[PDB]
């Protein structure tokens, strides 16, 4: 499940619905530990 | 990230030629529908 | 609201603490207390008639730089506190102006 | 050439209509842009609204929207007027003009640009307290 929202607000050009900037988690190679990372996505690839 | 500016990925082309090619193109075709028929261009219908 | 000091004849080089991000387009202000705003540098390069040639900012190409403002040949004068009014292309609309350096000259 | 001069009441008791004029003298309000600036002291300056053309009274939405922008095409004059108003605003206002240059940076098709504004003509000021006593 991906806790998600806009990347760069207020921002008056044509390019606003796309770049979206989420957050997830991902397991390391210990399998009991786990971690926390940001990333970026476009918007043709999420889906609420 | 994003470091610099957001913009929006685009395509260029020479206008002047491309309405040369579409008009040598046009007079190939006319050897099938006589001389005089209104020909016209249009955009996509649909799909994915 | 913060100080800075240089004595008399040499050069002083001010920053504005704001990050700049993107495009930048800045200006510079002169407030003495008491007396009126004036401008002194608009759009990174240019000039309005009637500043005399020892204010120069910083030309805008190549991002990745700070912006500052340099004089030279400072004066007794020169004690008013300055700003750096901001504006790029990411952060939208601005409506403040920032933190004053205060120039205190000495000698 | 555009002059500015003031007018103000000076000493209003609080919670009450708050209403100071500049006075444009030389030239017209047909183009030049027509902002506010408030100089409290224990603190910088303070940008407040602006106004155009198009009569968009645009203000800082750290403000509450308790000032109203008046212009006076007619009669040459600006006008402000403060409604709701503390007795923690004891400042000198200013009425100065302002251009608009834009800036483009990308394509222009794409609205891939930004306005600013700038204040080069100024005025000297007036100062206008608030008290209860
Ligand atoms: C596909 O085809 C499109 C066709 O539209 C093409 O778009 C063009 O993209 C370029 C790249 O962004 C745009 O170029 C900008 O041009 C403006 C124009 O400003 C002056 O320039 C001309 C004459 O040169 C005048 O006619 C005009 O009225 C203006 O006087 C520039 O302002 C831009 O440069 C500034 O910003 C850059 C980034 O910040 C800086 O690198 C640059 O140096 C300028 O910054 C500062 O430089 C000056 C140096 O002294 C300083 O004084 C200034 O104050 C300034 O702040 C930028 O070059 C161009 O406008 C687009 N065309 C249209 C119609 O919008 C695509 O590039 C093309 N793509 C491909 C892949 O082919
Ligand atoms: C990572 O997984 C945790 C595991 O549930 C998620 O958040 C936790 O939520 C509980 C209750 O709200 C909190 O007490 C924990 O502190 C949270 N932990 C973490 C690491 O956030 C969380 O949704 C997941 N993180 C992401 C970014 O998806
Ligand atoms: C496209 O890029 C080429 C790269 O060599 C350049 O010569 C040309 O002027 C550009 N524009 C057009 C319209 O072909
Ligand atoms: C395209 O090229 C023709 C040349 O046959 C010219 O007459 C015309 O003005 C050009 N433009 C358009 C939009 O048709
Ligand atoms: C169309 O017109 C051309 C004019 O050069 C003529 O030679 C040709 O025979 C015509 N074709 C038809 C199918 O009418």
């Amino acid at each position: 499940t991906l806790q998600c929202t806009n990347y760069a607000p207020n921002l008056l050009s044509n390019m606003r619905g796309e770049l979206k900037q989420c957050s997830f988690n991902m397991t390391t190679e210990l399998r009991d530990k786990k971690q926390k990372v940001y990333s970026l996505f476009y918007r043709l690839d999420v889906v609420q | 990230d994003i470091i610099g500016d957001i913009r929006m990925a685009h395509c260029n082309v020479s206008k002047a030629t491309w309405n040369e090619t579409l008009g040598k193109v046009v007079k190939q075709l006319r050897k099938h529908f006589g001389n005089n028929t209104i020909i016209r261009f249009a955009q996509s219908s649909g799909g994915d | 609201v913060r100080p800075l000091s240089v004595a008399l004849g040499e050069t002083a080089r001010i920053s504005c603490g704001r990050q700049a991000l993107g495009s930048r387009a800045v200006q510079w202000y002169q407030h003495r207390p008491g007396q009126a705003p004036i401008l002194l540098i608009y759009n990174n390069q240019d000039r309005p008639s009637g500043i005399p040639e020892r204010f120069s900012g910083t030309p805008d190409i190549n991002f990745g730089t700070r912006a500052t403002l340099t004089i030279s040949g400072v004066e007794a004068g020169d004690e008013a506190d300055y700003y750096c009014h901001m504006w790029d292309s990411r952060s939208g609309f601005s409506w403040s102006f920032g933190g004053a350096t205060r120039l205190t000259v000495l000698g | 050439q555009v002059q500015l001069q003031e007018s103000g009441p000076g000493l209003v008791k609080p919670s009450e209509t708050l209403s100071v004029t500049c006075s444009v003298s030389g030239d017209s309000m047909n183009n030049y842009y027509w902002t506010w600036i408030r100089q409290s002291p224990g603190k910088g300056l303070e940008w407040i609204g602006y106004i155009s053309d198009r009569e968009s009274a645009t203000y800082n939405p750290s403000l509450n929207s308790r000032v109203v922008i008046s212009r006076d095409t007619s009669k040459n004059q600006l006008s402000l007027k403060l409604n709701s108003v503390t007795p923690a605003d004891t400042a000198v206002y200013y009425c100065a003009t302002a251009r608009r240059g834009q800036r483009i940076y990308g394509v222009v098709s794409f609205g891939e640009f930004f306005y600013y504004y700038s204040m080069d003509v100024w005025g000297k000021g007036t100062t206008v307290t608030v008290s209860s006593a």
